[PDB]
C-alpha cells in the first residue's frame, strides 16, 4: 500500500482524479488513467489558515 | 473524443462499437445463405452440362 | 447585483478569446457542473456564441 | 507560487487535506491482509477454498 | 463479486451475460447452415444408393 498526503486549496479537489487535467494536475500531481485506490479530503480551515 | 474525456469517451463509443459488431455480423450471416443458394444452381449447372 | 428569477437577465458573448480557466477565481463555487461537454476540454472548442 | 489561506475566504478557497491510498490488485505474494483467521487444510472432498 | 458492491456487480456482470449469449448464439447460427450443408450430400448419397 502506498500513502501520499499534501494539502491543495478547495477548488482543485475535484482535479485529483484519473484522466482530470488543470493547474494541479499537469505540473504539480498526476493520476494514472487506470488508477485503482481512493481518495480522502477533509476541510481543514481551522488549522492550516 | 474531442468533447468528452476518457472516463466518458470509453463509455460513449462502447456503444458505437457494439452497434457496428451487430451491424457487421448480419452481412455475413446473410451471404452465408446466399452462398448456399448460389451453390446449389451451380450443382444443377453441372448435371445439366 | 444580481437580478431576480422572475427577470433573469442573458448577456450575449462573442468576437472574443475566451479562456475558461480565469473563471476559478472569479467565484468560491465548488462543482461547476456541465452537461454536454466536459469541462476539461472547453479551452480546445469554438463555439459561435 | 504560494498560497494565502485565511479564515476571509469561504468554501472553495479555504485549504483542504487530501490523503491518497494506492493499493494493487495482481498475482503475487501478498503481504498487507485484511483481519480474517484461517482454518485447516482439507483434502480430496468438495469443499470451498 | 468479490471486489464490487452488489449495486455495481450487477452491472458488471450484466455486460458480461450478454456478451456471452452473443457469443453462445452464433455458434448455434453456424451449426444450422452446416447441417444442411450436411444433409445434401446425404440425400446425394442416398440417391447414388
Ligand atoms: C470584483 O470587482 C471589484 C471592483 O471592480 C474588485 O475590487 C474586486 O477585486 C473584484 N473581484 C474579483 C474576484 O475579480
Amino acid at each position: 500500500v502506498y500513502a501520499d498526503s499534501f494539502v491543495i486549496r478547495g477548488n482543485e479537489v475535484s482535479q485529483i482524479a484519473p484522466g482530470q487535467t488543470g493547474n494541479i494536475a499537469d505540473y504539480n500531481y498526476k493520476l494514472p488513467d487506470d488508477f485503482t485506490g481512493c481518495v480522502i479530503a477533509w476541510n481543514s480551515n481551522k488549522l492550516d489558515s | 473524443l474531442s468533447r468528452l474525456d476518457p472516463p466518458e469517451a470509453e463509455v460513449q463509443i462502447d456503444r458505437l462499437i457494439t452497434g457496428r459488431l451487430q451491424s457487421l455480423q448480419t452481412y455475413v450471416t446473410q451471404q452465408l445463405i446466399r452462398a448456399a443458394e448460389i451453390r446449389a444452381s451451380a450443382n444443377l449447372a453441372a448435371t445439366k452440362m | 447585483r444580481f437580478a431576480s428569477v422572475y427577470a433573469w437577465n442573458r448577456k450575449r458573448i462573442s468576437n472574443c478569446v475566451a479562456d475558461y480557466s480565469v473563471l476559478y477565481n472569479f467565484a468560491p463555487f465548488f462543482a461547476f457542473k456541465c452537461y454536454g461537454v466536459s469541462p476539461t476540454k472547453l479551452n480546445d472548442l469554438c463555439f459561435t456564441n | 507560487r504560494s498560497y494565502g489561506f485565511r479564515p476571509t475566504y469561504g468554501v472553495g478557497h479555504q485549504p483542504y487535506r487530501v490523503v491518497v491510498l494506492s493499493f494493487e490488485l495482481l498475482h503475487a505474494p501478498a503481504t498487507v491482509c485484511g483481519p480474517k483467521k484461517s482454518t485447516n487444510l482439507v483434502k480430496n472432498k468438495c469443499v470451498n477454498f
